[PDB]
């Protein structure tokens, strides 16, 4: 209701209002200029002299005379409730889809609170993802946080709709049917283009993956305090739905990069001594606010999972963004670009991806009793095929031992079948079936890292059951 | 032969080179940042001419 | 009390007014809310306030209040059996209160006032009490926790409780000039504690680790790094020092590492077995943990806690062992505070005074003699995470400097299972020479030469491995190959151990000294076989190879037997031989 | 004779503070801190002018506040205390005794800083000390008067090779001439930053070899205020000087650990903001050197010599 | 304005071999080519407003050479159009800002040459847009942002100078005009590292 | 002052072989000499100050040891001159700032040395100026202009430093004195990187 006028200066993103020392720091105001459209803010300094807000958007018709600045909020909060699945969000809450706004239960603050470190558990249960690449070597666990590595070209958009469409929980190998729990997933996407975001459009409601979904989408135009604000209100949704409804969420973040670039611009607007390569000195921290609200809780039967999306900028993994992910989240994903070259889809490179939650969510009644050693033996015996592929060049195939050639047509096989998978949404039953029949092509007694007993039940198939079916 | 010459020729005059190059490109960060704090200080100073 | 008002908000600087009086690093609360925060820069009437937490919906006009104390911890009964955060609040009764999140803002206490603890006097009136003395004592688990007078309080006693039931905030001993002595005193964490005298190492302290405490043993009162990477051990190492160790009191240091991470430690540690009486081990341990989330103050002061409880209960008379978790976290704490307090950058972006701080918190580990009279030492392990994996970053360089000894893991032998994974070609141990007259006083007279044997066997064999690499083992002389397969069986049998196994994890410097010798006798009369002429087969054919190989799963009461049979069946053996 | 305190402090930033109706405070002296609590701290006067004067702290400033603080002048010119008598003593690196024995009597105060030798005063150092080492003494001798330190590494053994030259030092005088009667060969020995496994070592090597007698001892520890790293050789040297060049001493100082003296003057250069050098060291750190290793040498008419042995390992 | 955004579905024809086969641009798209001086940038843009299969085309010589622009003059006139048969300088517009005219018009000539292309898109036709060079309009945000006493960024450039590139580039697309017709911009610019 | 400046065309002999044959210096020229520590700046310098054939030497050791100075002050008067006889030391001019000396006379130990050796000059003589290291005496301009509060243009150096080394290095040549007569001034200045 009240409305400063005392506007003493314009530049830039900021303008000085005087005598508003009413106004709290990190309130939301709303700025009318002399025609009456109105533009939003956000105060970043009070002092007795004067407050300081930052503007959203461009300042072009303001002028002292006739610019007035009113109060909206003083704690950003956003409304939530269970309408909002299968709903469309511009990044500050504003609908998008053409639908009537929600009428909230709650409104929570978006700056959550961190958890306490004796209330969470141990993540024990697994997600299938439906790429065979993922689900049998690098396992996700339902709880982890496994961000993708990808490149400037690589298809990350592609992955990252496949891996929203196709994942599910599988409660009938946990427990032996046990009981259907509810799942969603929250997709926020950070600075994508109109190309990417009719792509996304299109993907989700083309086969009715929208019913389960949120999603938070912020342009390239928008303005960059919009992505800031993006993840943390997915976040809080994710959080709202896990632990008050007893859903398992699974949060994607497409791209860390354009928040770790917003971030940089944003603190040098408010004239902030950078640190190491241009970045912010409190970038870990602010990255670690994101990453650490996922897990999962002692006492509530929801979780969260995340999978954040980033570029390596020149394929350069001692870059500062790549390096902090590092240093909070559980392995990662790498993409490949010979694979991607080669024309295999999704490129996934198994040898640098790692999941450092892989142990403690297979085995005996979660996924199958010989899912690690499978695993193991697949990487050593492709680690053995590249290294033999690589001599082949200069020696020459005629030079080489007997199982030599067994693993060169191994890597080749493994390369056709495993990874290039193409659309299809394997379960893990149909992954360690093709797992299997891949080792087949190795001579039995060669595969050390497996026991005898999986090697008797399991030994022996042929890849002729896929081949057939491309 | 070829094996000897990499291992104690190739590798080590490369290991030196980018030794050089990131000493080179901290100190040039270094020098920016300290005019940087220079320009902050310039801007604080010009906000108190007359109060 | 000094009290002012809120000027400036920017982040999480505040600017107060109506301060003059605030001494310069005092705990303030800033707001109605009660956010705490340091004093870090006075100017006139005014005063530079920096907040641990997040500064949303604060106003200008809020009141700031100053506590008039610098960062302090309050030392007492309680502490055994308990897990803080960096500043040190209890997580569980947190917990009890507030639910899953931490809210901002809340206020508990250290030190549980409720309880009652039965205190027993061991002063009367008229005594002279200094500081580091003893005024009674009262039971905490199997311990008796000392209450000392705090080292800055001297007087003359005037009354004393008798003996009952009271809380810690009774005052039991009250002196002449009106000074009233509770059950506990706060001090600060960023100053030492003071003693009487500083010993030297000549005592060891037994990790139950073969390789550890044989070939790069660390004395009562050094310092320890190790930088592994990751699957390497570096967890499993310190839960197995935490066990096995001659500690009385284990103090685990969490520097900030991450949730999902924590949680494994947080969960496991309570269901572990203290091997001295069968009782849980966190009754004699202190645990501090922080995640990447907390606020970055108290990850930059979570060690500090931690060597000042380690101090405490030094002074009280124990033996203590201080782990800390990846101090490389700490120093990016640190990096991330001098940042906000716009320094110049120095190496990789830390702060030039990062050597001072690791070497100012290095050097409080020692062996002392306590005010009181007593013995105690603190022995400190910590942990290092280079960022690349390259060993010339600025922290482990500033570590090397430093330390006594160095554990440098290597997930080469972690990719073949081989634990633990310690490279023994870069490892280095400067306890080595000085703990020599205990090992000849108290194991054997001939141990420091049987060790400087077998590591002469085992670097022996390092120089042959640019012909194994050039032609495979079958072409090498039989000279040679008798060292090889003596070096395999060395680096398969006796540096390598479970500690997952029922007597495997503990392991005695008798039984080690025992298993070298059988080791040494082999390779002896081995060589004195190929002196007579022998072929290489009928060697390894011998029965003898399983007998050296077992030597490790032998009990403590079985061994003095087996390794007198194994012995005289060896020495048998190579009399049954051309 | 009487003492003034200023009690006008209005600013206090890290290791700075400002005191502003000092106009009588002269350049580089030396001042005496006292708080509420009524501890003592040390400082130096590094820039006064009209409007205030600013003193950096000698260690912490925690517990310093605006309404208690007071500064008073204890001396305009950095001194110490010297005395024939230190031979055998023990120091802290800042002139107080660390062996629990009474001070000592000082016979002269002399500046703590120098200062130069005219170079017209100097001759040139001739004779040759025979180590027992045949690296040195055959191919890198070693004389009477000059500078010549040891480049050493993380774990190579640079404490026993000093040591070692410490006892098997001898002149040789049969061979050159000049003839016989040996003089006195006292050493200086100077600690910076070391630890306590380093300072056993060293001081057990030096009670068994029974060197103590004619040894001076400045030691700082590493866990010691890093101001006093900066003053600790040049207390060093000025004892050194005083007995070479006035009792006829022929010195041989060691210091040890360089590598700490220059990290904590870029700590020191870097907390008053200067421009940096070429790994953030202080550009004005090549002054700073030359005015530690240009103190020894001989001078023409006097018996005595200072020969100086820094010791620093290469990052 | 515009009434709707569309999905890109026909290829941008350059005459180009290895960028119309291995590399394709679309019809509403966007492309970036950098590359040290002498690389052949120039060379490239021309032929792209020589033998493209765009109605119009809009060029703008944001800080470069007077030679190169007095070059398409002369020769412009005399060539003939791909597919409409008249004089090719009947189907351009130049927009020209030589490296010694005035450093503020840089920025102006970026916007007009854009505002231009939009106009000519919401007539129905396909429209190609050739910006010579975007880093002398980065130079002149800077040498301007110099004279404001502004807290610079990473290498002296104004903080905000990615969302005007973000804006700048986001003007192009294949769009469903407010007259129901069907237009396209395609922005091709040119990187000076 | 002088009237005219010639061309150098008789050798400047050093008594050095590799510096006499392979790479010549002309009697008004200058020659520089890096290196890094311990690689022969001293010796070579004062090889030349022995055995050149010059008339007069003036010998500027700005920031270096004290002990090289009292070197050339005892050995010299022993010695003799190539050129007449009787002693070395008749011919020479010594300029001593050592490096504990302060730092502010290091820049004036240079343009007395210069000023001292074009004197010389003015009588007809030829003569030989030896500055000992000018990277010291840049280290005194940074150190003045730290003090001043200036922005420094690389490696913490004023942004005229150039320009005082090259007016201290245009002093040199041979030149027709305003009396009639000719003379000559040769500089080698050491450098230490
Ligand atoms: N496709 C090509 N075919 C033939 N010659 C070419 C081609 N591209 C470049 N060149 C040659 O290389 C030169 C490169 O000059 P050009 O004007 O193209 O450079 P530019 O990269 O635009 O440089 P600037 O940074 O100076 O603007 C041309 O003048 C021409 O001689
Ligand atoms: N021409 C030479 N003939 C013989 N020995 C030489 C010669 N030049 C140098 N040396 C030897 O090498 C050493 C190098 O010392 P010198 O004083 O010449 O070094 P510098 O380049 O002046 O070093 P600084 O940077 O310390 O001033 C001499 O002390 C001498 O032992
Ligand atoms: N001495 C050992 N005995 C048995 N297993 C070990 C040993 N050392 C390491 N491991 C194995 O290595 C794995 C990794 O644990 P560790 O390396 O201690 O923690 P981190 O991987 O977090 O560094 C563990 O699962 C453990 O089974
Ligand atoms: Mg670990
Ligand atoms: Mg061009
Ligand atoms: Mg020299």
């Amino acid at each position: 209701k009240k409305e400063y006028t005392g506007i003493t200066y314009i530049s830039g993103p900021l303008l000085f209002v005087e005598n508003a020392k009413d106004l709290a720091y990190g309130a939301i105001v709303d700025i009318k200029d002399g025609t009456g459209r109105v533009r939003g803010g956000q105060v970043i300094e009070v002092s007795e002299e004067y407050a300081v807000i930052q503007v959203f958007e461009e300042t072009t018709g303001l002028d002292l005379a006739t610019t007035s600045v009113s109060l909206v909020e003083d704690v950003a909060r956003l409304g939530v409730s269970k309408e909002m699945l299968g709903r469309r969000f511009n990044g500050i809450g504003k609908p998008i889809d053409g639908l009537p706004p929600i009428t909230p239960e709650k409104r929570l603050p978006i700056t959550g609170l961190p958890l306490n470190p004796v209330a969470r558990r141990k993540p024990e249960q697994f997600i299938q993802t439906g790429i065979s690449t993922i689900d049998v070597m690098n396992t996700l666990v339902r709880g982890q946080k496994l961000p993708i590595f990808s490149g400037s070209g690589l298809p990350a958009n592609e992955i990252a709709a496949q891996i929203a469409r196709q994942a599910t929980v599988r409660p009938d190998l946990s427990g032996e049917g046990e009981k259907e729990e509810p799942f969603a997933v929250v997709f926020a996407a950070m600075g994508i283009t109109q190309r990417e975001l009719s792509y996304f459009i299109q993907e989700f409601e083309r086969t009715g993956a929208l019913s389960r979904s949120v999603l938070f989408l912020n342009k390239a135009d928008d303005p960059t305090i919009e992505r800031i604000l993006t993840p943390r209100m997915a976040l809080t949704v994710a959080e709202y739905l896990a632990f008050e409804h007893d859903y398992h969420v699974l949060v994607i973040l497409t791209d860390m990069t354009n928040y770790c670039e917003a971030l940089r611009e944003i603190g040098a607007a408010r004239e902030e001594i950078p640190g190491r390569r241009g970045y912010p000195g409190y970038m870990y921290t602010d990255l670690a606010t994101i990453y650490e609200r996922a897990g999962v809780v002692e006492g509530k039967k929801g979780s969260v999972t995340q999978i954040p999306i980033l570029s390596m900028p020149d394929d350069d993994r001692t870059h500062p963004i790549p390096d902090l992910t590092g240093y909070i989240t559980e392995g990662q994903i790498q993409l490949s670009r010979e694979l991607h070259r080669k024309g295999i889809y999704p490129p996934i490179d198994p040898l640098p991806s790692l999941s450092r939650l892989m142990n403690n969510g297979v085995g005996k009644g979660k996924t199958r009793e010989d899912h690690k050693q499978v695993s193991d033996q697949l990487y050593s015996a492709y680690a053995n095929g590249v290294d033999i592929r690589k001599l082949v060049a200069i020696i020459g195939e005629d030079a080489l031992t007997e199982n030599d050639r067994r693993y060169l047509q191994f890597a080749d096989a493994f390369e056709r079948f495993f990874i290039n998978q193409g659309q299809q949404n394997r379960s893990i039953e149909e992954s360690l079936q093709i797992a299997w029949a891949l080792l087949s092509m190795l001579p039995q007694g060669e595969l050390k890292r497996i026991s005898k007993d999986h090697i008797g039940k399991y030994y022996g198939q042929k890849l002729e059951e896929i081949w057939g079916a491309p | 032969r070829r094996v000897n010459a990499l291992e104690q020729v190739v590798i080590p005059g490369i290991r030196a080179q980018i030794r050089f190059i990131q000493q080179v490109l901290e100190q040039r960060e270094r020098e920016d940042t300290f005019r940087l704090k220079r320009i902050k200080g310039k801007i604080e100073a010009r906000e108190a001419e007359e109060e | 009390m000094i009290q002012g008002v809120i000027q400036k908000i920017a982040g999480p600087a505040v600017i107060a007014k109506g301060m003059l009086g605030a001494r310069m690093y005092d705990i303030c609360k800033v707001g109605e809310e009660g956010l705490v925060g340091e004093i870090i820069r006075l100017d006139g009437d005014t005063a530079f306030v920096q907040v641990y937490e997040d500064t949303s919906g604060l106003k200008v006009g809020e009141p700031v209040v100053s506590t008039g104390l610098p960062l302090a911890v309050e030392l007492g009964p309680g502490m055994l059996n308990g897990i803080y955060d960096g500043i040190q609040r209890p997580l569980e009764r947190i917990r009890e209160k507030t639910g899953i999140y931490i809210t901002r803002g809340v206020v508990v206490h250290a030190l549980d006032r409720e309880k009652k603890w039965a205190w027993t006097p061991m002063v009367k009136p008229g005594d002279e009490v200094r500081g580091g003395m003893v005024l009674g004592t009262v039971p905490e688990f199997g311990f008796t926790h000392k209450i000392l007078v705090p080292p800055d309080v001297r007087g003359r006693v005037k009354e004393v409780k008798p003996a009952g039931e009271y809380t810690v905030e009774e005052p039991v001993v009250v002196l002449e000039d009106g000074t009233e002595l509770k059950m506990y005193h706060t001090w600060p964490v960023r100053r030492a504690r003071p003693v009487q005298r500083k010993l030297d190492p000549n005592t060891p302290f037994l990790t139950g680790m073969r390789i550890l405490d044989v070939l790069f043993p660390v004395a009562m009162g050094g310092t320890a790094a190790i930088p592994g990477p990751f699957g390497s051990g570096k967890t499993v190492t310190q839960q197995s020092l935490a066990k096995w160790s001659n500690a009385d009191v284990v103090v685990y240091v969490g520097c900030g590492e991450r949730g999902n991470e924590m949680t494994d430690v947080l969960v496991e540690f309570p269901e572990l077995t203290d091997p001295k009486t069968g009782g849980p081990l966190m009754h004699r341990t202190v645990l501090i943990a922080n995640t990447s989330n907390m606020p970055v103050a108290a990850r930059e002061a979570s060690i500090y806690v931690g060597v000042t409880i380690a101090e405490y209960f030094r002074d009280q008379g124990f033996s203590v062992a201080l782990m800390a978790d990846s101090t490389s976290r700490w120093a990016e704490a640190l990096r991330e505070i001098s940042s906000r307090l716009e320094e110049m950058p120095a190496e990789e972006g830390y702060p030039p005074y990062l050597a001072a701080r690791l070497a100012a918190f290095y050097e409080r580990a020692g062996k002392v003699i306590t005010l009181g009279g007593e013995e105690g030492a603190v022995t400190i392990v910590g942990a290092v995470s280079p960022p690349g994996g390259d060993m010339s970053e600025p922290v482990t360089q500033s570590t090397l400097r430093i330390v006594g000894a160095f554990w440098r893991l290597d997930a080469s032998l972690a990719f073949r299972r081989h634990f633990p994974a310690i490279n023994w070609n870069g490892s280095y141990s400067l306890f080595t020479s000085a703990l020599d007259p205990w090992y000849r006083e108290n194991v054997a007279e001939d141990y420091p030469e049987l060790r400087d044997a077998i590591s002469e066997l085992l670097q022996r064999e390092a120089g042959l491995q640019e012909i194994v690499q050039l032609v495979g083992p079958d072409a090498l002389q039989d000279a040679e190959r008798l060292v090889i397969e003596v070096g395999r069986i060395i680096r398969e049998d006796f540096l390598q151990q479970n500690a997952y196994h029922e007597v495997d994890a503990y392991c005695s410097m008798k039984k080690a000294y025992g298993i070298m010798k059988m080791i040494l006798a082999f390779y002896k009369e081995a060589e004195a076989a190929i002196k007579r002429g022998v072929s290489i087969d009928e060697i390894l054919q011998l029965p003898v190879l399983e007998r050296i190989g077992r030597a490790r799963y032998v009990s403590e009461e079985e061994f003095p037997a087996y390794f007198e049979e194994a012995m005289k069946e060896i020495q048998g053996a190579f009399k049954a031989l051309a | 004779l009487l003492k003034k305190e200023y009690t006008g402090i209005t600013y206090i930033s890290g290791p700075l503070l400002f005191v502003e109706n000092a106009k009588d405070l002269a350049y580089g002296a030396i001042v005496d801190i006292k708080d509420g609590t009524g501890r003592v701290r040390g400082g130096q006067v590094i820039e006064v002018s009209e409007e205030y004067a600013v003193i950096q702290v000698f260690e912490e400033t925690t517990g310093l506040d605006l309404a208690t603080t007071s500064v008073s002048l204890v001396e305009d010119v950095a001194r110490l205390g010297v005395s024939k008598e230190m031979l055998g003593r023990r120091f802290n690196g800042i002139g107080k005794p660390i062996d629990g024995l009474p001070p000592i009597t000082p016979e002269k105060r002399l500046p703590i800083t120098g200062l130069p030798l005219n170079p017209v005063a100097r001759r040139k150092p001739e004779q040759f000390i025979q180590t027992g080492i045949s690296t040195i003494d055959v191919m890198n001798t070693l004389v009477r008067g000059q500078k010549l330190p040891i480049f050493s590494g993380s774990g190579l053994p640079a404490n026993e090779i000093a040591a070692q030259i410490a006892r098997q030092a001898t002149v040789r005088p049969d061979l050159s001439g000049e003839g016989e009667k040996e003089e006195p060969f006292a050493v200086v020995f100077a600690a910076m930053g070391i630890t306590q496994r380093e300072l056993s070592y060293f001081i057990q090597e030096f009670e068994r070899t029974g060197a103590l007698s004619r040894s001076v001892l400045f030691l700082n520890k590493a866990d010691d205020p890093t101001i006093e790293r900066i003053l600790t050789p040049r207390m060093a040297l000025t004892v050194a000087e005083y007995l070479a060049f006035e009792h006829d001493y022929h010195v041989l100082v060691i210091l040890t650990d360089m590598t700490n003296y220059c990290e904590a003057l870029r700590e020191i250069g870097a907390a008053r903001e200067e421009i940096p050098g070429r790994r953030g060291y202080p550009g004005y750190m090549y002054t700073d050197l030359a005015t530690i290793y240009e103190r020894a040498g001989v001078v023409e008419g006097k018996k005595g010599s200072v020969t100086q042995i820094p010791i620093l390992s290469m990052p």
